[PDB]
This record gives structure tokens, sequence and C-alpha cells, in this order.
RNA sequence: AGUUGCGGCCAUAUCCACGGAAAAGCACCGGAACUCGUCAGAUCUCCGAAGUUAAGCCUGUGCGAGCCUGGGUAGUACUGAGAAGGGAGACCACUCGGGAAUACCGGGUGCUGCAACUU
RNA sequence: GAGUUUGGCUGGGGCGGCACGACUGCUAAAGACUAACGCAGACGUCCUAAGGCGGGCUCAGCGGGGAAGGAAACCACGCGUGGAGCACAAGGGCACAAGCCUGCUUGAGACUGUUCCUAUUGCGGGACUGUUUGGGGGAAACCCUGGCCUAGAGAUCCCAUGUCCUAUUGUGCGUGGGACAUGGGUGACAGAAAAGUUACCACAGGGAUAACUGGCUUGUAGCAGCCGAGCGACCAUAGCG
RNA sequence: AUGUUGUAAAGCACUAAUGCGCUGCGUUAAACUUUGAAGAUGUCUUUUAAGUUGUUGCCAGUGGGCAUACUGUGGUAA
């Protein structure tokens, strides 16, 4: 896949038309403060070893593809999702005619 | 009707009766209707089922027979006649077609020489 | 091995051909049709026999190979080689199977393998055809004879009152080709209809009256 | 283990028991969906279906 | 045998040997109204909005008209009971449907007559019709047309 | 009575050979400063009216190829509903109903709608 | 040293295969539905164009011609119902096109509702409307919410990001909680967190299921017939076949 | 009254096969179809025959089947 770097569309701030810059959106961190978090910690104390199952028998390669649209004026983002794709590419080289 | 007729001919028998054997059935085995109550057929429980009408047995042998378009009132108010089997037996293998040999279908004018037997 | 007889003599309801699902089929046993002169003319031989099935039952490759040689050697012998033409008319398109039970796996995934070939036929198919002169009837009728041996049930030998291998009553044939309708060249024939151009139409009877 | 897989047979006899009935045909409030061009008209849009499914 | 939309079609969806083409016309220029009877008739040339393989060759009643399609409601058995289905349609799947000529026009010289009869008093309503009777009755002659002289006709055989 | 403009149904209208045609039309046809487009004014776009019915369009002909509709093939093949029929089987028969298909023969060869114009 | 686990289908089980989720043609008996470890194949992708729209064109192949030029180079005339192409399996579809060349573009926009496969039912994949201080192509009618159509698919609980709200004695907060929408994944694909051995062995059952006899069957095994090409110095049958 | 269908049979118009004669004669098809039944299956009209149901409450057992007439598929066959 080839996506290229800009796109005029739509933006639910300047509500119209304008130019985006396009990149793949990622996750962050997970902070220790959020409820499951403190939830999971108190309960793997003292004795009794794992508690809460984790995933073996895995099956799967890709991921889908999300993109993050930046707009140039105001700032505002959004996310978009996307098929499978094994590779991108986001600078270009147009293939020819 | 005569489509319908081709559906079950082979448990059953049909065909034309005249007017002599016709009379013989209605005297001897005839009932009427209430509605799912069976009644003697005298001449006072004719006149209150058809008020203007018909007022006695010998009438309603004479709208079958013809067309007569009181039909299909009179023939609603009789109730199916129970016959007997007949004397002397079949003379065939009864389940077998009446061109091939048997009992079962179209016997259609001769239809006299079996039903008089069964009354 | 080559099991007997008896396991493939019925016919299925369809029909399994050679064709590009299948593509493991052994070559057919039988390659020659037509033996004999087989480029006289029409005119020449007269007379034909045949022989008929009285069965629905399928005919080996083997079967069909086997009885074409005792039916030349025959006609060779008391007819002479150049008196007489013999044709099969059945080609073996249907496809055998076999399951080959070599401890193997019994019953399960028992669809098998490609085995022979053989020829389907119906009541009244004729199977062997021999065209011939009036005066050699009774050898062709005895070279028919020893043939049926061959096949398996029960066959019938007639001699017919068409004309060849034309297709056509003898005497339809006749007056047609007194009326100069009919073009004869070596081993094939045309009839000429009152169909097309006029001009057409003449030339096909300056054919007809020297061809 | 192993055993039989599917049949159809007796599935006839009961989906005739009891008769096999049909519902009646809404009276046109009950549609969803329509579009406003209709909604315009809606009185005698009714009166073309209520009299056809019910004449 | 698997469950694909279009699942084992493959002489159903077909055109019909020198028929081939896209949509004429005249198939653009019919006027639909709710009420309406039509058959459902799938062109396969025509990719969009076509129903499912079961719909081919029913007969449906036209509940809504959008800008360029139609809504049908009709019944479907399913094992012991009927249910209404309601399917979209475009216009190019679509044709009017004649089932209804016979009865239309023996109920417009009905009324016709009751016009033509309350203009005069003298009215009717009872038309019925019969069914086909036993047989009237013939007079055949035989002043020409001889008779023929059939029979048994003894057995031949050619081959 | 026709032709032309815009059509509906889409071969009885298509394809191949020869011929005909009064008035209009429809064309072919003469050019390149402007508009527009090419290697090329051949096609496409602009401006014209000397010439010609040679072609296209329209109409006739042909024991013409195709297509459309009938007959024969034939009450044949196959088949819905029955009955303790025959046969080692493969399968064949009987009673009441429905009913095809090449090869061959005959006849046909567009039908219509709205508008403008023509002695 | 302790506690526990070490799927299923299956012409017995095991080894092997996947008929365990899912697409196309046939088996399937001219509406729909219809089985086998039945037959023949394909799936976990790929594409900023191979998506959207305007315009102009005609393809496989054949016939007659042209310096070096040959079986195959390129120019060019007359024909060509698709006999070619259209990401991939197969089927269906298509000619002033859905194929080839070419111009401009980011509709592969933001929201919202009805309906089909499809039901007693979730997820998923399609079809059709409406509302926009909204786009693109085109003179315009008109078309466009990914791929010519039928495959390319993932709950509860938890975490990450955005929009709208919020912590009950009052007010804030560099500390939290919620509704809705997307992504992180369970292929045994309605979704446990899981290695072997027992001939030292146990218990509940099973003729729903094997290892011996009987019964149905006869491929294989054994024993027989029919035909008449040849052999037998001559001579088909003395004997062979 | 008015729609839908591609089997049996048959056939060579397309795809795939098959012998000769130098235009005809000969043989084929579950994954071929120019044709094409018997039978099935939609809708309108009781202003056709013949006959005479609607709504809802509380709940059980069952989810190893087998035989046969006609009709398929795998298997030499049972
Ligand atoms: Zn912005």
């Amino acid at each position: 896949v080839n996506i290229p770097k800009t796109r005029n569309t739509f933006c639910k701030k300047c509500k119209g038309y304008s130019a985006h810059k396009v990149s793949q959106a990622k996750k962050s961190k997970d902070n220790p403060r959020a409820q499951g978090n403190r939830r999971y910690a108190r309960k793997q104390r003292g004795y009794g070893g794992q508690t809460k199952p984790i995933l073996r028998r895995k099956a799967k390669v890709t991921k889908k593809l999300v993109l993050n649209l930046e707009c140039t004026k105001c700032k505002f983002s959004h996310q978009k999702p996307l098929k499978r794709a094994k590779h991108v590419i986001f600078g270009g080289e147009r293939k020819r005619k | 009707t005569r489509k319908m007729l081709q559906i079950i001919k082979d448990h059953v028998a049909f065909g034309t009766i005249g007017m002599e054997l016709l009379r013989k059935l209605v005297y001897t085995k005839g009932s009427g209707r209430n509605g799912h109550v069976r009644v003697k057929l005298t001449n006072e429980f004719i006149e209150d089922m058809f008020d203007g009408k018909i007022r006695c047995i010998e009438e309603l042998v004479h709208h079958i027979y013809n067309g007569t378009e009181m039909f299909k009132k009179v023939n609603s108010f009789l109730y199916p006649f129970h016959l007997s089997p007949p004397r002397g037996g079949f003379k065939g293998q009864k389940s077998k077609s009446f061109n091939d040999g048997g009992s079962v279908g179209n016997h259609q004018d001769l239809l006299s020489n079996l039903l008089e037997r069964m009354i | 091995g080559r099991r007997p007889g008896r396991c493939y003599r019925y016919l299925s309801k369809k029909a399994y051909p050679k064709s590009r699902f299948n593509r493991g089929v052994p070559d057919s046993k039988i390659q020659i049709f037509d033996l004999g002169r087989r480029k006289a003319g029409v005119l020449e031989f007269p007379l034909l026999v045949n022989c008929i099935s009285n069965e629905r039952e399928n005919l080996s490759a083997e079967a069909l190979e086997a009885a074409r040689i005792c039916a030349n050697k025959y006609m060779v012998k008391h007819a002479g080689k150049d008196n007489f033409h013999l044709r099969i008319r059945v080609y073996p398109f249907h496809v055998l199977r076999i399951n080959k039970m070599l401890l193997q796996t019994g019953m399960r995934g028992s669809f098998g393998k490609p085995y022979g070939r053989a020829a389907r036929v119906v009541f009244n198919q004729p199977i062997l055809s021999i065209r011939t002169k009036e005066s050699f009837r009774d050898a062709a009728v005895e070279a028919l004879r020893r043939a049926k041996n061959k096949f398996p049930g029960h066959q019938k030998i007639q001699v017919s009152s068409k004309f060849g291998f034309t297709n056509m009553f003898s005497d339809e044939f006749n007056k047609l080709n007194e009326s100069g309708r009919i073009i004869l060249r070596g081993g094939s024939f045309s009839v000429i209809r009152e169909k097309g151009s006029i001009d057409k139409f003449k030339r096909d009877l300056e054919y007809a009256a020297n061809n | 283990a192993k055993r039989k897989n599917h049949t159809n047979h007796n599935q006839n006899r009961k989906d005739h028991r009891g008769g096999i009935k049909k519902p009646k045909m809404p009276k046109f409030s009950e549609f969803l969906g329509l579009h406003p061009a209709t909604l315009a008209r809606l009185e005698e849009a009714g009166k073309l279906w209520n009299a056809a499914t019910s004449r | 045998r698997s469950k694909g939309y279009r699942r084992g079609t493959r002489y159903l969806f077909s055109q019909d040997h020198r028929k081939h083409g896209v949509a004429h016309v005249s198939k653009y220029l019919e006027k639909y109204e709710i009420g309406d009877m039509v058959d459902i008739l799938v062109n396969p040339a025509m990719m969009k909005g076509m129903p499912h393989k079961y719909y081919h060759g029913r007969t449906g009643r036209v509940y809504d008209v959008k800008p360029r399609s139609l809504n049908v409601a009709l019944y479907k058995r399913v094992r012991g009971k009927y249910v209404i289905k309601k399917i979209i349609v475009r216009i190019e799947h679509v044709r009017k449907s004649r089932c209804s000529e016979e009865s239309q026009k023996r109920i417009l010289m009905a009324a016709e007559m009751a016009r033509d009869a309350e203009s005069r008093g003298v009215v009717l309503a009872p038309s019925k019709r019969k069914i086909e009777g036993p047989r009237k009755a013939v007079e055949v002659s035989l002043d020409n047309n001889q008779p023929i002289e059939v029979g048994y006709e003894p057995h031949v055989v050619i081959f």
C-alpha cells in the first residue's frame, strides 16, 4: 500500500474542507492509576501464583491499518481505519503509466 | 368434479343411474340434516327447511334428476346413504380397475347392477 | 489381474468419460474400426448384414478387439481380401474404476481409480456391420455368427433391406439413381435437391452425369 | 460414535398439523421508513392500500 | 453447497440466447403506484439493486415508491407458517403483472350495464360464472360425410 | 403516396450479389482569415454552394445463405396415478391420464407513433 | 518437594487427513431446502489506482501489399458477435463497453434511518432513503460513501485515542469514574490459561465399539463349462486350445 | 385468466471428445445445450366449483430409530 501524505477532506472543527496531514496512529502507555490496573495489581500480591489467564494459541500475522488525519489549521485530529495491508508506505514515488 | 374424480379413482366406483333406481334409494335409505344432526324425512320437517318450497319427498327426487338450480341446496340437505355389502359378492379382485376386470373406477352406465344388490 | 466380466456387466445411470477432471486413464485396446477394401464405390457393395443387441450392458474394449480379428480372418479366407468392407460402430468412451484394497483402510475413502474402458449399448443397437456383394451372402452370415461368441448375452443377426452404408432404403436409392440425382465419387455419395439457385442446381446435374 | 446425519422424513406431517396459516397484511399505519413525498399525501395513499388488501 | 449470497445460480441468472445486453428504454418509462401487482424478474446484466434468488418469479404488491426504487410486500413459507417479507428492488428487475386482466374487464362490464340498467330501472346484480356442464345434444347427419370403416389392421415390420 | 428529424418493439428488419429512382429532402462535394484539433484540415471544429447522382440512404429482383411460422417424424421416445402380472436377473407387459426432438417438405421476408416538408 | 492439566470428528482405536470458520461448479431427481474421510479447485491477501468521473477509440485472428527483413521486428489497406481482456478459484456478466489510451480528482466525506441473506438469535456482508450554513467529475441531463457481481470474517471483561458529561457537608485539582464511536484477539474461528508413561495398576459403564464361532457377501482362493486361432510329419477336437 | 423453471428424452448451435471417404457416412457427455416434456411452483377472481375458524395463559415427554413401493450416490458385492 502506498498512500499520499496530504489530503483535502472535511474537518469537524472548521466545518468545511481543508488540508490535512496523514500518518499512522499507535498505542500509548498504560497507566497504573486506572481502576483496572489498580484491581489487577492488588490481586497478584502474596501467595497463589498466576491468577487471571493469559493467551497462548495465537493465529494472526497482520493488524488493521489506522490513519491519523491532522488538520493544518485548528490542529484537530481524527482517526480512520482501513484493511489489513502487510506493508505501508506514505512517501510516494507514484507508479507511472 | 370430473378432475376430482380422477384423483380418487382407485378407491371408489362411480357411474350413472336412472330414475327408477334413484327413487328406490331415497325412499329406502334417505335422511335429512339439521346441521350435524340426523332427522327423519317427513313432510313436516321438509317444509321447515324449504319454507315456500318443496313439501314432499318426490319433489326432492325431481330436482336432483335435472339441473333445476335448486340442486346445491337439496344435495346438502341429504345425509349420506349407508349401504350393505352386495349379495353374491364382487366377482373379481375388486381393487383392480373396471376396464381391467375389477370393481374400482368408472362403470359408466352399468353401475346399476352392482348398486341394486347393495340396497 | 483383470477381474472377471460379471463385475462390470450392467449400466450405471451416467457415463464417466475421460475429460480434464479424470486425466489418469489407460489407452483403448481397439484402434482400428474400418477394415476390408474400404475405398470401394457405393454401387459396388449393395448388401448389408448387421449384428443387433438384445441387452443393456457394457462391452469391454478387449471383447471388441477379439471379435474384430475373429470376423476379419474368416472373410479373408472365404470371400477374398477385396470383396467386403467391415465396420465397428461403438467406440468405448466409458471409464471403469477399482477400489484397490492391497492392512489397509477398508471402506474409508473408497472412490476408486481408473481401471479400463468399455462401450455402452442399448436394446436394438447395431454392433458390427458388413457390406459386400450379393453372392458372398452366406460368408458374411457365418463370419458374424463366430464373432458374437465373444460377447456376453444375446445378439441377433439380420440381413437388411437398406443400400450399403448409405442409411437409405434399397428402392428409394434406386429410383433416385435413375433420375440422375446421385453424385457418386470415390467412397461416398450425395443427393441433389430442388432448393437453391437454378444455376448452381444445373452444374450438379453435370457432375452427376460424369463423376 | 458414528450415527445418522440428516433426514426430512416426517417433517411435512409436522408442518401441516393445524394447517399452514397466513397472517393479515398491515393497515398502512404500521409501515416504517416511508419517503417524505408519501408522508405529505398520507390520507389518500392509505385509501389505495387499505382498499386493495381488503377489497 | 457453500452459502454465499449468489449461491448456486449458474442456470437461474443467465441470459437466454440472442437476448443479451442491458435494459431497454421503455423499462424506465413505466409508472408505478401504491397498490399495484408486480413480477420480480432479475436481469443478470444490471448489478445494482437486485433481490435474492428466492424471489425470482414471485408476484407482489407495491406499498411505496422511492426516486429509483420500489418496496414490495409478499409471503414466504418457513416450515409450518407464513411470514410477510419486505423487498427493495430497482426498477430494472420489475415489470407490470397481467394477473388481473380477466377479473377487471369482467367487473367493468358488470358495473357498465348496472348504470345502463338503473337508467331503465330494471337491474340485477347476480351474474356469477358457471362451470362447463354435461353436454347439450347433437344431430349428426350422413347425407354427406359417409363413414370410413376402421378396424384392427394386422401388424407389419420392416428392417 | 413517400422522404427527413426524434423514436417504441428489436433479423418477417440481418448478410451476399445484381438493377431502379419524377419533386423535395438527405448526401457526396469547394476551402482554411477567424474557433478548435492532428505526424497529416483524412477524422474532429469553423466559412461556403461551383459540380454530381458514381456511392451512402430509400425501393425491386434471386427454385439465394439465415431468420419467422406450419406439416411430417408420431400418438413414437419419455412420463403423472394404480394393481399379490411375467422374468434367475438386466428388465419387459397391462388399466386410467398427459405428450416431445434434428435430418426432409410448404409458405412468408418488418409492423407501428408524434412532427415538418414535397405535384 | 507440592497441586493440576495433557480437545474433537473418525465404517473400533491409534498413526495420517481436516470433511472443525468460510467461497465457486457438480453430485441434487426443470420453485426453495437436501447426506457421505463424495468429485474438481480456491481462502487468512493484493491495489493512490487495479478507487470516482468526462472524453476518444476497438479486441483475438484471417486475406492482399512494402529496401537489407528470415518462423517471430515495424508501416499500412480490406474484413472481423468477441472466438480477447477485465489483481486472484470457478461460475455469471459486458462492444461508440465493464476492455485500451487519456484528462482532472480524493465519495476510500460527516451524520441518520428502513430492509435482505435470516431465523426463536448475536456478530458479519450486502441493498435502499433522509438530513447537511458539505466535496469531486461533466456544457448539461446525470453519476459517486472503494474494487464489474458472488470469498477475503472476531463477543463479555480489561486497556489506548477522540467527542459529550461527571465524584452525593461547600468549593477547586497536574488524582479518578461514565455514555457513544474506532483499534489492540481468541484459526478448536458463539471465543478454558495446559507435557508424557503404566506389563505394578483401580472404579463407573458399554455388545451404541475391536480381538475367537455363526449369518449375509465373493473381489481374492478352489473346482468346472462354451467358442475355435493355432499346435499335433499330413490332419481344428487322439490329446491339447 | 396470467407469470416462473432447464431435469427425462433428444441433439450438435457453443466447450470437450471420436472413425473413415476426399461433399457425405459413423460414434459420445454428472461438472456440454440450438431445443425441451410429464410434473412442480407464484398472483387475481367465490362478482367460479365442492366443503364448512380468531386471540392468548400455564406446562410435559422427545432430540440412538427402523421397514417398504418408487427413485438416486459410493462399493465386485452384502
Ligand atoms: Zn481544521
